[PDB]
């Protein structure tokens, strides 16, 4: 359950590869597979997109949501080796997450193994473990409290 | 993963690092009463309890934060070997439970003591891998209390 | 015995070996080899930390506390109050233990055959002056 | 103005500007200790993120958001209608800070200064980056 | 399937990667890791070995098995009678699990995208002929 | 059939293997050698670059349209729309010359026996549902 | 001279930078369609002649964008070795030959209009080295033509 | 000491000395049926209580040597790393455990035959190291049979 | 304010910071090349040491002189009566320059500035530095 | 008599270790030793500190002057290698000693010898002779004039 050093440094390889700082195309794929999946098991949670054209994927105001998430979860991936500053961003994250109406700690896991579905299909050789250790490091972060 | 080698070697790394070639052999006390003053304020626990019951200027209470200071050392400084830090671990185990007055929910407050105070004398502190490493040695000297 | 400056001395010295030194664990096991091989008499008065095999993690843990207290020790020469103190608290933690003058003037033979192998400068007396302050301290 | 070949050449150099890790922080600092120089008056905005002490984690979790929203625009910099929308929520984010109009234009010139020592001024395009870099801010301040 | 000659390269090559691999546990763990990002749906087929944790001594004694027979086959790919019989061996110790024809070609889709990286030469077909021979042996 | 994702791996692992590659020229050459060891029937089917000496700068100069060409389509695997006309182009670049579809089943055996051994990671299945959408493009 | 070892070597290495990793495998487009407009405004020569007739939105044209800047790329990327470039071009050469509408005169503007353009995105761009070589290339295209 | 670091490393060394890289992937029946047959002299066992009872020439028998050798090479590959050793031979134990005639005083009959037989093929054989490990895997298997 | 942990960090830190042999020259310029460019109207203190050609060997003493003195403080910052002393001489051998008040606070911001640069800033702890670095000057300007 | 090269680097040496940056404790012990000597050797001399509770050595009025001279020589020490520095320190030093009535050229010898008994207990295989070389270099320029 401890995101070890090991870990963060091999997360942040998988999440290296299968990465673009250049063109932001690939972010969409990766986060919209993400969604997919998580929608798809949980109906329900979609609803909490409404604020994002979620009924259309393929749409601007959604792709652009991607982003968001895609480079939030990039930001926080590379603040893993320095903690202190991972906290302030989780503990961000989380009150931005805590003004949403309805999103609860439960949603995370949904998006948990949403990502741990799609992950595979983009970084090469990626390594489930470390991956599903710091995820939760992470995401553990936002939800908290929430 | 629990405190992996990794870990345990930054660990002892920053450790070795708030004691460096400049601070240790001079002022563990300064680091130590700091230790014990953030750990009577999260635990709680007693100060009277300790030889010469705190004080920070008391000759017994000093050998006293010393001799804690000591054994956190002694631990930190072997978690890359398993084997021999369970041993060293589990003999501190025994001095308290030979001592009416420790719980194992203290024993963390201890830990989580001394890696909060490494962290503001050493701000670069991996304070995720410290915790992680922390919650071992808490675990060893606390079991069963 | 000890005095201001012999405190100096052993304590960079003791920094220079035992801090440098690589796994302490060796460093450790090293000084009891020796007190044994100097003293075998003594080999069987640690019956109870598993000395029957000092490569084990049993052994090893109990050198290290030694050397772990030989060094919270030469840290405190400075603090005469306070190593005095912490010196009462060992001394008494060796009083079930029959020990003899013979063995305390083996573990300085052990710690003063250890330490200079790993110094490029070491002063006999200086440490031996301080060896004194602490053998005493831990007995009478 | 900000030409597609521009685009090119900003989302390529900030690419390799844009640091891993902790890296970031070098550049992150960079345009921070040159804004809070330039203008100290602007220092007080980040009271809650403790502009103050920008090698803190508040603010240094801060910065690094900072660089990744600018991260997100560059790497949209080709898709304009995602662009916009990513700009209209900066710009909402802003919308409430009493940031002065003299701000963004600051804070651009010190963003393309770090790039500049970062990518090194291997004939860095000032043109191409100012160019770009204003169709950015233009959507957060306005 | 898998005839005389295809069977050279295949067993050469196996040889090439596996033999000369570093650690196995390494080699054998890094192919389940595979067979499971390439078909999720099997990680928890494996419920008893340990696999929440693949780095366990538990789940690495698993892959070992299996590298270590899907070693014990290439060798005997030669011999007809004798590995059939082992392969009927197998075949019938994967009786109890519910594995489908998706998992075997998972497996050897998770073999097939391993051995390459650790090789200068590698023969697609002549390895797919062979799998084949040993996945069918190990279900019908 | 190369899905969104799917092309991912691809182009990363083949900018991995061909990009990080030393001299195309060789990889190229490389991969027509199996193409050929793995079909021989199709060796004699580029009789007219000059197939009869593969280190000759009249083949080599095919090799690297094709590696080149086989670049140009994995760059555009996410522009369908530009894909399909470029590989419109060249399925009737390939009308004159009789290819049957064991030519191209072939060419995707040499392509991914090339590919996986200038990697540390490849994805089997990834690739080949690429691969088709490819041959299928440039064929019917 | 004309385009030596070195000059290539510079080449290959500033056109592998503007496709570098990162760029390379998302918008040769983009850079493609700004060499043709580079083209069409120097050569002068009809953007409605090549497939869908320019139309930088055009899937045809985009298709024929693409399939030029790879050529380029496959010549570019063996001008260190002349013996098969000289082969690489001649197959060009004789592709062009067989389409009304290519003069050498006019290659050469294509061909400047890639340096031209590697410059704008690379600014670093050996402007004299590229011309060196893209004169080269350009005549093994427009070989006759 | 009892099979360490480096005996290990000796015998997974003289082990795979005896599957190098021109013998094993041949003839690891010709050894394994040298192993039983030794076996069976010195256990005594029943060569008529394994697949095919013997007959060196039995398809089942075979295949059944080969799978033993198998489990042998398995765990001898893996005495560096203590941990996952024991699990391998747990495995193996349980494997035993289910069969009504395995006497603890017998698997390490068998396992001194594997050490026995790898001298005579390999006479380097550090045949004081080999037993010494051997004798840890006969633990693990035999463990309370 | 300056509490004892403070203290160690600012120890150690200075310790790490203050060079050897030439290396604080490296510092001393540091501190002093900024001090003399936020504080121009400062230069002229030192019209006896040379403050104006801060290379030349009177100021370079000077400089060292002063990182000399910065160094006592620092470690005697643990034994609060020694350091009075040592700040009580400081402050008489400025009592007599017609040092500005706003000079102390600049060269404490120089000074916490050339330590950062020099140590890295791995989280430098401004408020540690400032609170003793502060502490200190007290005792001298006052 | 000339401090080498070779001796100023062994002399920097001797005086880096025996030596803490970080506390004043040690550089104290090490003074009050030296001033124990040259005291004990020269009662009269003693005088000359009463502007410091040098009747009280263990008295801050006392170990304040001591970090001072410790100070002093460490700063001179350092500039062992920066001649055309060093001088000017000399120098200031120098005038700083002139503007002591009594303390003369004389004094320096005794603070010599006093060092010279002093050093070798606090750093480990100290070169007598570099010291002895360089001690001087440096207390001759603060003696001189004086
Ligand atoms: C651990 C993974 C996640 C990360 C890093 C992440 C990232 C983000 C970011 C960066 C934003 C935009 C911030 C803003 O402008 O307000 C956002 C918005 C949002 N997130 Fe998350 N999020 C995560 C998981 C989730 C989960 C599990 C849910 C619930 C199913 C959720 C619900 C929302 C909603 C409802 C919004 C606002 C939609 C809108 O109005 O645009 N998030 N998230
Ligand atoms: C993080 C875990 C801890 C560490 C590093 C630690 C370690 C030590 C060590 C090394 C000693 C000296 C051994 C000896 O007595 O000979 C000691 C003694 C002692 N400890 Fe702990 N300890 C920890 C937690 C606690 C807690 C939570 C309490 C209870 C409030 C406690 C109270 C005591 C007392 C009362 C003694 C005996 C003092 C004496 O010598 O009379 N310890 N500990
Ligand atoms: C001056 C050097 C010495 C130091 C610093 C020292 C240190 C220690 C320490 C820290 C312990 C463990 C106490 C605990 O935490 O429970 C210990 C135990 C012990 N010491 Fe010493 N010691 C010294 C001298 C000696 C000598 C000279 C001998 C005999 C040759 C000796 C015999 C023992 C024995 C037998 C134990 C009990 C361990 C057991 O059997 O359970 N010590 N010592
Ligand atoms: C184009 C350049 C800029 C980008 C990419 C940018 C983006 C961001 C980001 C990512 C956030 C965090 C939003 C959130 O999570 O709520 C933020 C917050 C903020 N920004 Fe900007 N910004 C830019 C320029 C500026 C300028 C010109 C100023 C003024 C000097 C400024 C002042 C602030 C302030 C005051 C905050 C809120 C601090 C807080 O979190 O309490 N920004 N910005
Ligand atoms: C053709 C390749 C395969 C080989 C050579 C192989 C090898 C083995 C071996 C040697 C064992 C351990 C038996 C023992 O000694 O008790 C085993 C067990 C097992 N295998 Fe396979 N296997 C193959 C195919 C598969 C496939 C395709 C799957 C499913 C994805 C599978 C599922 C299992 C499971 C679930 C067990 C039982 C372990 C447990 O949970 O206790 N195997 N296999
Ligand atoms: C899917 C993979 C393939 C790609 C990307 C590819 C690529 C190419 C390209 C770019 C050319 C040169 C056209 C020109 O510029 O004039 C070419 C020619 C040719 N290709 Fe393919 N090709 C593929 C499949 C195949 C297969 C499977 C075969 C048969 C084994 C084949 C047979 C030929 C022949 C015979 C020529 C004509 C060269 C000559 O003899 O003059 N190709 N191909
Ligand atoms: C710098 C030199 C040039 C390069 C790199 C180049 C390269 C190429 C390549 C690789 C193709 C695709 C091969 C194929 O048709 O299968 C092509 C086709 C073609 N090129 Fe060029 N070319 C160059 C100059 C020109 C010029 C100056 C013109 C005339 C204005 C031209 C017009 C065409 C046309 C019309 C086609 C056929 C389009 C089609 O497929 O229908 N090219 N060229
Ligand atoms: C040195 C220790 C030994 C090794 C390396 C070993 C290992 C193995 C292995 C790997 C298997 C195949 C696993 C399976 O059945 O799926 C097996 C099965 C078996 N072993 Fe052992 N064994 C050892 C000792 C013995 C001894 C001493 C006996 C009893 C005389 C014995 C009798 C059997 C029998 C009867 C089977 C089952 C054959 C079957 O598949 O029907 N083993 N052993
Ligand atoms: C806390 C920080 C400071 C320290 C440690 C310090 C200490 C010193 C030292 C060691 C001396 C030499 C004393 C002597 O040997 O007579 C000195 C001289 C001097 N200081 Fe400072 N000082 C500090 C800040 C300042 C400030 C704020 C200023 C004004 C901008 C200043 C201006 C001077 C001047 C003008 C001299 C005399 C130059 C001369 O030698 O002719 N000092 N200081
Ligand atoms: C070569 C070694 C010496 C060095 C580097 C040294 C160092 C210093 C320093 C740095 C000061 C403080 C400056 C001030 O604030 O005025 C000082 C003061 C003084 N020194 Fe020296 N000194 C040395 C030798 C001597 C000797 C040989 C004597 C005479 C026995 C002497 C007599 C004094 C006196 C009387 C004071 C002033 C005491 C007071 O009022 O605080 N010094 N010296």
């Amino acid at each position: 359950s401890c995101c070890s050093s090991e870990d963060r440094a091999n997360v942040m390889h998988n999440w290296d590869a299968a990465w673009s700082a250049a063109y932001s195309d690939r972010r969409v794929a990766l986060a919209q597979a993400v969604f997919a999946s998580l929608f798809s098991r949980d109906a329900a949670a979609q609803g909490l997109f409404s604020g994002v054209s979620a009924d259309n994927p393929d749409s601007a105001d959604f792709r652009a949501h991607c982003v968001r998430v895609v480079n939030g979860l990039d930001v926080a991936i590379n603040m893993l080796n320095d903690p202190a500053v991972l906290n302030e961003q989780l503990a961000h994250l989380s009150a931005q997450h805590q003004a949403r109406a309805g999103v609860a700690a439960a949603h995370f896991d949904v998006m948990a193994e949403a990502f741990a579905e799609v992950m595979p299909q983009v970084s090469s050789c990626f390594s489930s473990d470390s991956w599903n250790r710091c995820f939760a490091r992470i995401a553990n972060g936002i939800s908290a409290g929430l | 993963e629990c405190c992996s080698r990794g870990d345990a070697e930054v660990v002892i790394s920053e450790w070795d690092q708030v004691f460096n070639a400049a601070m240790a052999g001079s002022s563990e006390s300064a680091v130590g009463v700091a230790i014990f003053d953030a750990f009577f304020a999260s635990s709680g626990v007693s100060p009277s309890m300790f030889p010469g019951g705190g004080d920070s200027n008391n000759p017994e209470f000093l050998a006293q934060v010393s001799r804690v200071v000591s054994g956190a050392d002694i631990a930190i400084n072997s978690l890359t070997n398993r084997a021999t830090c369970d041993s060293l671990l589990s003999h501190l185990n025994a001095q308290h439970r030979a001592i009416s007055g420790v719980t194992g929910a203290a024993v963390t407050h201890l830990s989580q003591a001394i890696s909060s105070v490494v962290a503001q004398v050493l701000p670069s502190a991996h304070i995720d891998a410290w915790e992680y490493c922390m919650a071992y040695i808490a675990a060893g000297i606390g079991a069963g209390l | 015995v000890c005095n201001r400056l012999e405190q100096i001395l052993v304590k960079t010295q003791w920094a220079q070996s035992y801090g440098e030194a690589e796994n302490r664990a060796a460093f450790s096991r090293d000084l009891f080899s020796e007190l044994f091989n100097i003293q075998g008499s003594s080999r069987a008065l640690f019956s109870g930390v598993g000395v029957d095999d000092m490569n084990s993690a049993a052994f090893t843990a109990h050198c290290l506390r030694v050397t772990g207290a030989l060094n919270r020790l030469i840290s405190q020469l400075d603090q005469q109050a306070t190593i005095n103190a912490d010196l009462a608290h060992l001394a008494g933690q060796h009083a079930s233990r029959n020990l003899d003058a013979s063995n305390f003037a083996a573990m300085g033979q052990a710690v003063m055959s250890v330490v200079p192998t790993h110094l490029d400068c070491f002063n006999q007396h200086a440490w031996g002056e301080c060896y004194e302050r602490i053998a005493s301290g831990i007995s009478g | 103005d900000c030409t597609s070949l521009n685009r090119l050449l900003v989302k390529r150099q900030w690419a390799e500007a844009y640091g891993e890790g902790t890296n970031r922080e070098l550049l992150g600092n960079r345009i921070w200790e040159d804004l809070f120089a330039n203008m100290p008056d602007a220092r007080g905005l980040f009271s809650r993120v403790n502009g103050n002490d920008i090698d803190s984690s508040e603010f240094q979790a801060h910065s690094l958001r900072v660089l990744g929203g600018l991260d997100m625009c560059v790497a949209s910099l080709d898709d304009v209608p995602v662009l916009n929308a990513l700009l209209a929520r900066l710009n909402s984010q802003h919308d409430s800070r009493g940031i002065p109009a003299a701000g963004y234009p600051a804070f651009v010139a010190s963003a393309i200064s770090a790039v500049r020592a970062t990518v090194g001024a291997r004939s860095f395009d000032n043109d191409a980056w100012n160019s770009c870099m204003n169709q950015i801010v233009s959507g957060i301040s306005g």
